[PDB]
């Protein structure tokens, strides 16, 4: 009594170059951005791809070496090849970037910077500092600490444009 | 533990509806494996990853 | 940053800052992001009597985290 | 003294090559060759100094 594997009903897998092969030139970078197992977009061309990793800021275009990013949060910008931008802010997740010409970042939470509201933020900032001042322990601290950071970055998001 | 295992239901269709599983192996033989896959060819299409 | 010094780990790092990332949402959208933001699971062990002994080993809420 | 900047850019070529042949071992192969090349450049060099320095010396 064997049982299939869940990755079996999946028919989208990862395609690997070979170490040993020619190089291609590349002008479209196959995007796929994923929420909570849920795609928003998927396998898009897009000429470029903004991504903001724990070490810093990384601009990715068709072709970019293999590599793993650790997101933090941060706003995330794709570029398309038409000349259209389209701006993302995501609270965490990973990035990974195939040489082959695909992007796969999956995310907790990727919601469109339109959707987020400045003053809303600005005064969730006020009352979680509020409330760091009234933390009971060490690790009350660091978990509003956590909050406020994101609060920043999200108006500091939206200050930018 | 040697490994965790979840066991669900895959919705195939409206009418098809089959037993999946996922097998995760704990840190240390996950990365063992990790390990062999980045110094051999062998587990090639992991090979890339696992570097 | 110093989250990690306490014990906290990565997973729960990410479910504070996805409850914050909900909060900043505007009145209108929150309803939809929320939604997949709400605490609503437990553990229970049957009890000797035929209840329901919670137990406490992992946090619920990202206050008592 | 010229040998003291061909005997380190030697050491350089290796050492990059040890940290390659890490992050790719499947690529042993291109790049010791590679690195021979490198090496051969260098002491192309190594030698012009040497050339020198016997002119100077037997002469």
């Amino acid at each position: 009594h064997d049982l299939p594997e869940g990755f079996e009903f999946m028919e989208h897998k990862v395609v690997n170059k070979d170490i040993h092969a020619p190089h291609e030139n590349l002008e479209t970078l196959r995007l796929t951005l994923t929420r909570q197992d849920e795609f928003l977009l998927r396998e898009e061309p897009v000429k470029c791809v903004t991504v903001t990793g724990t070490n810093g800021e990384y601009g990715i275009y068709p072709g970019h070496a293999y590599k793993i990013v650790q997101l933090n949060p941060s706003p995330l910008t794709v570029e398309y090849t038409d000349g259209t931008t389209k701006k993302y802010f995501v609270s965490g997740g990973f990035a990974h970037i195939n040489n082959e010409g695909s992007c796969d970042v999956n995310t907790v939470e990727c919601t469109l910077l339109d959707d987020l509201d400045l003053a809303i933020a600005e005064k969730e900032l006020a009352a979680q500092q509020a409330a760091l001042g009234s933390a009971k322990d060490d690790k009350a601290k660091s978990v509003v600490e956590i909050r406020i950071s994101v609060i920043e970055a999200v108006i500091a998001a939206l200050k930018h444009h | 533990a040697d490994r965790y295992q979840v066991i669900f239901n895959r919705f195939v269709s409206a009418g098809v509806q089959r037993n999946a599983v996922y097998n995760i192996p704990s840190y240390e033989k996950w990365k063992e494996d990790l390990a062999d896959a980045a110094s051999s060819d062998n587990q090639k299409n992991r090979y890339l990853f696992a570097n | 940053s110093s989250w990690r010094d306490h014990g906290i780990s990565y997973l729960k790092y990410l479910n504070v800052c996805t409850e914050t990332l909900h909060s900043t949402v505007k009145e209108s959208r929150r309803a939809k992001y929320e939604r997949w933001s709400k605490p609503c699971y437990t553990a229970q062990r049957p009890d000797g009597a035929g209840g329901q002994e919670t137990i406490d080993k992992v946090p619920i809420h990202t206050k008592d985290y | 003294i010229a040998l003291a900047g061909v005997g380190l850019g030697i050491g350089t070529i290796f050492g990059n090559l040890l940290v390659a042949c890490a992050r790719q071992p499947n690529l042993t192969k291109m790049l010791f060759n590679y690195a021979i090349l490198g090496f051969a450049l260098t002491e192309a060099i190594g030698l012009f100094a040497l050339m020198l320095a016997f002119l100077m010396l037997f002469s």
